[PDB]
């Protein structure tokens, strides 16, 4: 069955982005009770994605700076990488940076 | 409640005489005026003439009227003697009963308040 | 057969894979014989949130009541945005209940969104149908285009023979409401989804009637109460707006016909004593006097003839020289209120001792000309002034004044209109005196308080003389995901009303039916008296006031909670500091309030600290933290609903006990529910209203209707289940039926009468009705009616209950005789055993399921599986639920924004909404009610058979099942996984299984498919492929 | 056949003719109230050739007795197709349907 | 008694005042100064410390719990920008570290 692929797209790229940000606010409300049920089901998410090549290079620019902003950047800020995790979360960012 | 049969008059010519015989019974209550109303056409309820006990007649309104009210507290039945038909008499007639004689009323508003209307009846001038 | 649990799914989607390898056998089979049938699955789906709004203008019927049967309004269309944000505004119009229609937002039955006609307790008309008990009614008209933009639709109503008509475009439906209970107070209502704009036309003063009413009905406008102003306001609200944000308000004090009818005192039959002809005529006297002072305070002047309207007094002394009809005129009623003072228990006798002599009798106006008049006042109020507790005597009295007066003008029949229509009878002023305005109540006492005067001044001896109420409480807590077990925390509530407004800190497991502070699971403090509350009540600090914030101090460190009250902390009697103390870590305690009847609060958590107000003044540097301050999203938040809903019996209850016995002999499998502590102390007995769990549903059409035949058996469409009443029970207090889903009475004074049953006719526009349709929410019977005994009867009697799925004909059976009485319901009504008693003995019930003569057993028609077996049976699923009062219910993060303004005198009030709302719901088959995906949070059970049921969607589509996971997009939409993707508050299980789920069900097999090519680089020969470079150039 | 009832009146005017692609979008129920098929919930619109029969049949005969900017609930007896042996793990194999489909801007 | 002795008692009531000086990003310093205190040392030489450990200062962006903290210490009207100077807190944290310490001496004896 067939579903917009640009609007997933889009759509899972800016819920990554606001859950970052969360991440750096350091609420004590995460998403769904815990950082590890607000971050992997959308790391999963960006993970299949990013396999199945719908990205493109300005979007994968976003994902790289989001990622790590300092370090792969073009020619403060934290990363996802910057920032603790736990186990699970972790294990779907590896998944991400093979 | 005090529920009193409001008759009297009816079709006729101009100079009518006309006995309006309004019958009361089965009300204790209510027996000192028992008063008179008539709407006119396209105007309010005006008293013409309000009887009190001992067959005492009230003057407010159309007083040139030969209305000659009269009742006994007996039978508690008004009759009202009107002759002079003028053309807005071709109109409807009614018939109250209160316990507060008109032009007297030194309580208040509920006093005014306590009053049983009639039925209603045509007595029409031409 | 045995339940909703999570190890059978897991059992089941065993067989979903192994090892790795897709079962594709497995797969489609658990896929076609789970998925087309839904009974078992929980079933979810995205809706929008409905707003219903009323005038302030209830009218109802009783005996002798004061208030007109036949009203009428309008609503008329501005614009109307159909199928936005995929789903159609609904819009209905009609007439509610204010007992009984409590419109809660989100949730309900169906698959909510309910509107006017989604209960039996009001009715509408959206345009097509006349919704009623969750059912559309189709009817023919002139127009049918449900309620296009620019329509206007009348509708009138009739109580003094019920009846509702609505006339779409002027042109009057063919259908006609009728033989609708005639309790309380009605109302018109409108329902409506986001994206709507109407104008609610009353007539007269506020709107005008495009079309003129039928000969009868009269406008809504004039039945404003004296004191109350036109308002449209929501229905049955929680929630409202205020200056800081969003206040927290309570239930609300709510009008009848009781109210509405007025009681007096007779005072016809009252002895007179000789005190009664003391003061009968010196009363008379004084009245007299001022007689003569109303006369000169007027335009009149003196006179000695019998015409106050001529400048004439008829006494012409001041001792009234006074014939028979004038004297008995002042006699009777000076005597009528010496009768309503002894009836009242006001004392008789005026002892002036010198008091008379005393009085001044001086103060003339002296305007008379000659004897006429010459009445002067006699200073009663200078000599003697009144107390507070005679001016509520004379409150009293004028109240019994009024109300004799108005039982007469009704027993001659008079109505109530704000326009005194004296042809008609109408008067603005009958209604009961606790309605009247200020001007009339004052106008009706002042002469009795000066009568009081007279009294005084005559120196008078006159002395002056199970419900638990759940729905006027309200319980707000905050979710059992914020519990606090470490720290100090601090959480403000502000007061807006002065009224019995409790706050404080509860464990999470606290009961609501019970109020705050009785049971020892409650921390609270009620600051109506100040008093707090652990086990009971305690008095402390002080009673406050309107705009007093309480700022609530916990601290776990030293397990005491310390109350503030506008910055300054509240002392005990005793002088300690700390409210209470000696408090165990227990589970953890969480921000709690309690609200009473039109009380209005503000639960400010503590999320913005510059809205916190009064914390640097206590709990800044006293090491003190906002409750809830970092986290980002607000704290959701949980009411008490007052709607009762059945649950399953609670083996805890310690009153209630039921015995589930199967394999009996010469009996069929039988349930017996009787009292544990029936005739002892502090046993609570109340109606007891139960319900087997699982439904029984007729078929699709009615297209056919003692050691049995088995063909005969096996072609049976009837179905037939027992109730047993035992020894020491009266058989006049059950009643046996057939419960609907939508069954919410729980008064435990249950009556027959009070169900609600109403019928829908529909026919020719002309004037030929053919068409007509009763339906009611309950199908029980009197059992005082079917025993008719007309004194303990030790006799048993199984009022057995029959049920065909063909042609609906539902009759009875008591003591093994066929029963008289019959019901008739359509096709697909979702009907539950149930039966209603009052506990009058040890024994009380027996349920009992089993077969008789032609007869399919009653668990043959609830599970499907054993539709052929005609053995008995009592698998676990099937149980006893009972009735309960109140139960938690979630607040919605996001209230629809409604606009509603007059304009004009023709224009009238005009309803706006515009910003859509979306909330996902959860419907439980079985119970035909949804509730707020969200709930879930807290009800773990669910969530786990939620979590399994996205288990087994994953994975009877994983391994490249297409076929399947385009089966399962029916049950689960794409915009629905979006809004499940997009929502924060989703609970961590359902939110990791719906990303899941989308993943499976739309990406899975490209995902796997692209995956085996990536090991490879096949790269042709291209110019985009001479095109890359190792290092693209800098 | 379908008992097709109109809803909200359309054009009224302009009727399929045979061998026209129509574009609808409907949400289809079954008896019971059963939404499964919401073409507006998948926010993506449903073409059909009339003529080839692509749809199913009671939904083609109601789609070509609509108009234009109309929406009817057409009642689908059993004898459309797959009325036996239904499209499996979405409908069971005999049951009826419904579908209030609207017509918007009829090729 | 000692609780309820009227010494004890106006220093208690005058806490929130003895707390409203010092900065929550002070409490560093303030836990150092606790125990130089704790070491029955001389008033002179527990602020010599404190002027040793003055460095070792609360960092605002080190925790979010004390960042609005330090948002209501700076949005307080009566503080000034110019009451930033290290000699008047150290002599503010110290004598609260004196306060405060036979306070809770009193309290657990």
């Amino acid at each position: 069955p067939a579903i917009p692929l640009e609007a997933l797209r889009d759509k899972a790229l800016r819920m990554l982005g606001e859950a970052v940000r969360d991440g750096g606010q350091h609420a004590r409300d995460p998403v769904g009770g815990s950082v590890e049920f607000q971050f992997v089901p959308v790391l999963k998410l960006v993970s299949t994605l990013l396999v199945m090549g719908i990205f493109g290079d300005e979007d994968v620019k976003q994902i790289l700076k989001m990622i790590e902003p300092e370090v792969f950047t073009e020619e403060l800020e934290e990363g996802l990488l910057q920032m603790k995790l736990p186990e699970s979360v972790k294990l779907q960012m590896c998944n991400l940076l093979e | 409640q005090v529920q009193l049969q409001e008759s009297g008059g009816g079709l006729m010519q101009a100079g009518g005489s006309l006995r309006l015989s309004c019958t009361a019974s089965g009300s204790i209550f209510s027996i000192n005026s028992m008063g008179w109303y008539r709407q006119a056409p396209g105007k309010q309820r005006e008293l013409v003439a309000t009887i009190t006990s001992g067959n005492s007649i009230n003057y407010a309104d159309s007083v040139k009227g030969r209305f000659t009210i009269s009742r006994d507290n007996a039978k508690n039945t008004v009759y009202l003697q009107m002759n002079s038909l003028k053309p807005e008499d071709t109109a409807v007639y009614y018939c109250n009963a209160d316990r507060v004689p008109n032009g007297y009323n030194p309580w208040g508003t509920p006093n005014d308040e306590y009053d049983y209307w009639g039925q209603g009846t045509q007595v029409t001038v031409s | 057969k045995h339940g909703r649990n999570h190890k059978v799914l897991d059992v089941l989607c065993s067989l979903c894979v192994c090892n790795g390898v897709a079962v594709r056998s497995n797969q489609d089979l658990i896929t076609e014989n789970l998925l087309p049938g839904r009974e078992l699955l929980l079933q979810t789906n995205l809706i929008n949130y409905v707003t219903s709004i009323r005038p302030n203008i209830f009218v109802g019927r009783a005996e002798g009541s004061t208030q007109y049967g036949k009203w009428y309004f309008e609503v008329m269309v501005d614009e109307v945005v159909p199928f936005l944000t995929a789903q159609a505004t609904h819009l209905r119009v009609g007439w509610a209940l204010t007992e009984g229609y409590s419109p809660y937002p989100g949730g309900g039955e169906g698959w909510g969104g309910n509107g006017v006609g989604d209960d039996l307790y009001s009715y509408g008309f959206d345009g097509l149908h006349l919704w009623t008990g969750h059912v559309a009614r189709p009817v023919t008209s002139p127009g049918q285009h449900l309620l296009a933009p620019e329509d206007v639709v009348s509708c009138c109503l009739d109580l003094s023979v019920p009846s509702i008509s609505f006339r779409i475009n002027g042109c009057p439906v063919q259908g006609v409401f009728e033989a609708f209970n005639l309790d309380g107070l009605f109302f018109p209502v409108v329902s409506f989804s986001a994206g709507v704009k109407v104008r609610f036309l009353l007539g007269g003063r506020h709107g005008e009637f495009k079309f003129l009413p039928p000969p009868g009905y009269a406008p809504c406008h004039e039945a404003v109460l004296p004191r109350e102003r036109l308002r449209l306001e929501p229905i049955k609200e929680y929630r409202r707006e205020g200056p800081r944000g969003p206040h927290l308000v309570g239930p609300s004090r709510c009008l009848s016909h009781t109210d509405f009818v007025p009681c007096p005192v007779d005072t016809v039959q009252i002895v007179l004593p000789p005190h009664l002809e003391r003061i009968r005529e010196k009363l008379a006297e004084n009245i007299h006097e001022l007689w003569a002072l109303t006369r000169i305070e007027q335009g009149w002047t003196y006179g000695p003839v019998r015409d106050d309207n001529k400048r004439l007094h008829p006494c012409l002394v001041n001792f009234h020289s006074l014939p028979e009809p004038e004297r008995n005129y002042n006699l009777q009623m000076s005597g009528e209120t010496l009768k309503t003072l002894l009836a009242l228990g006001c004392h008789v006798g005026m002892a002036d001792e010198k008091a008379e002599d005393n009085l001044k009798k001086t103060k003339l106006p002296k305007t008379y000309m000659m004897s006429n008049g010459y009445k002067p006042a006699p200073l009663d109020l200078s000599h003697v002034r009144l107390t507070p507790a005679q001016t509520t005597l004379v409150d009293r009295l004028a109240e019994n004044g009024h109300n004799v007066w108005a039982r007469d003008r009704v027993a001659q029949g008079w109505s109530y209109s704000a326009v005194q229509d004296i042809p008609a009878r109408r008067n603005p002023r009958l209604v009961p005196y606790r309605l009247l305005d200020e001007a009339t109540k004052r106008s009706n006492r002042d002469s009795l308080c000066q009568a009081v005067r007279t009294l005084l001044g005559y120196g008078y001896n006159i002395e002056p003389p199970n419900q638990s109420r759940w729905d006027r409480v309200r319980i707000f807590r905050a979710e059992k995901s914020y519990t606090v077990q470490s720290g100090r925390w601090y959480f403000e509530f502000e007061a807006v009303t002065t009224g019995e407004m409790r706050v404080g800190w509860a464990r999470p497991e606290l009961r609501p039916d019970v109020e705050l502070g009785a049971d020892e699971l409650a921390y609270v403090f009620n600051g109506h008296r100040g008093q707090r509350w652990h086990l009971g009540s305690e008095p402390f600090g002080r009673p406050w006031q309107s705009g007093d914030v309480v700022g609530c101090m916990i601290d776990l460190t030293e397990n005491t909670i310390i109350f503030t009250l506008n910055g300054e902390v509240l002392m005990s009697d005793s002088g300690s500091e700390t409210a209470f103390r000696e408090i165990e870590i227990g589970d953890g305690f969480l921000p709690v309030c309690s609200l009473g009847p039109g009380q209005v609060g503000h639960l400010n958590l503590g999320q913005d600290v510059s809205s916190l107000r009064f914390f640097a003044i206590c709990g800044l540097q006293e090491g003190f933290e906002p409750f809830a301050i970092n986290m980002q999203r607000p704290v959701t938040t949980w009411f008490s609903k007052s709607l009762p809903q059945f649950e399953p019996v609670p083996p805890e209850h310690p009153h209630y006990e039921v015995a589930r016995m199967d394999g009996t002999v010469d009996t069929p499998p039988c349930l017996r529910l009787a009292h544990r502590t029936w005739g002892s102390q502090n046993s609570l007995v109340e109606m007891l209203f139960l319900r087997l769990s699982l439904p029984v549903q007729f078929h699709q059409h009615f297209r056919c209707t003692n050691r049995d035949d088995p063909e005969i058996i096996l072609n049976t469409t009837t179905y037939y289940y027992s109730v047993r009443v035992f020894a020491g029970q009266e058989p006049s207090c059950v009643w046996v039926g057939w419960v609907t889903p939508d069954y919410h009475q729980h008064d435990m004074n249950f009556d027959l009468s009070k169900v609600r049953a109403v019928t829908v006719t529909m026919g020719d526009e002309q004037g030929n009705v053919h068409s007509s349709l009763k339906c009611s929410n309950c199908y029980m019977v009197w059992g005082g009616d079917f025993v008719s005994p007309g004194r303990i009867s030790h006799t048993d009697l199984v009022i057995g209950c029959l049920v065909d799925l063909a042609t609906g004909l539902m009759t009875f059976t008591a003591n093994g005789k066929e029963s008289n009485t019959f019901f008739q319901v359509e096709p697909n009504t979702k009907l539950f055993p149930a039966v209603f008693v009052l506990p009058t003995h040890q024994n009380v019930i027996q349920f009992e399921l089993g077969k008789q003569k032609n007869i399919m057993p009653l668990s043959a028609a609830m599970f499907l599986s054993e539709r052929k077996n005609p053995a008995p049976q009592c698998p676990p699923r099937l149980e006893v639920q009972m009735l309960m009062p109140v139960s938690w219910s979630r607040m919605p993060n996001h209230f629809l924004q409604v606009e509603t303004r007059r304009a004009g005198e023709r224009l009238g009030w005009a309803v706006q909404c515009q910003d859509p709302l979306t909330m996902m719901a959860l419907h439980i088959p079985e119970e035909n009610r949804c509730m707020d995906i969200l709930e879930l949070s807290e009800r773990l059970d669910l969530q786990r058979f939620h979590s399994h049921t996205l288990r087994l969607y994953r994975a009877v589509c994983a391994l490249g099942n297409n076929r399947v996971a385009h089966a399962l997009c029916s049950h689960v939409d794409q915009a629905q996984l979006l809004h499940a993707l997009e929502d924060a508050h989703l609970p961590g299980p359902l939110r990791a299984g719906y990303y899941d789920l989308l993943i499976s069900i739309h990406l899975e097999s490209a995902c796997r498919s692209r995956r085996s090519m990536l090991s490879e680089y096949i790269v042709p020969l291209t110019p985009e492929t001479r095109a890359i470079t190792l290092f693209p150039p800098g | 056949g379908v008992e097709i009832e109109t809803i909200s009146p359309g054009d009224g005017r302009t009727f399929p003719k045979k061998g026209q692609t129509c574009v609808v979008h409907y949400t289809g129920m079954l008896q019971n109230g059963k939404k499964f098929d919401s073409s507006r919930d998948r926010n993506k619109p449903f073409k059909f050739r009339i003529g080839k029969q692509e749809v199913i049949k009671g939904f083609e005969e109601g789609a070509a007795q609509m108009s234009l900017g109309q929406r009817a609930k057409l009642t689908c007896t059993p004898d459309v197709a797959y009325g036996a042996t239904g499209h499996p793990g979405v409908i069971p194999p005999n049951a009826t349907l419904i579908f209030d489909v609207e017509l918007l801007n009829l090729e | 008694s000692v609780q309820t002795s009227l010494i004890v008692a106006t220093l208690k009531k005058m806490l929130p005042i003895g707390l409203n000086m010092c900065a929550p990003t002070d409490q560093d310093l303030i836990m150092l100064a606790k125990t130089r205190y704790a070491l029955k040392d001389t008033d002179e030489e527990v602020r010599e410390f404190l002027q040793n450990n003055l460095h070792l200062q609360g960092k605002v962006e080190g925790s979010p719990s004390l960042r609005w903290q330090m948002a209501l210490y700076r949005g307080l009207p009566g503080r000034e920008e110019d009451a930033d100077d290290p000699e008047k807190i150290v002599r503010r944290v110290q004598e609260v570290s004196a306060v405060l310490y036979h306070l809770e001496q009193t309290e657990h004896p």
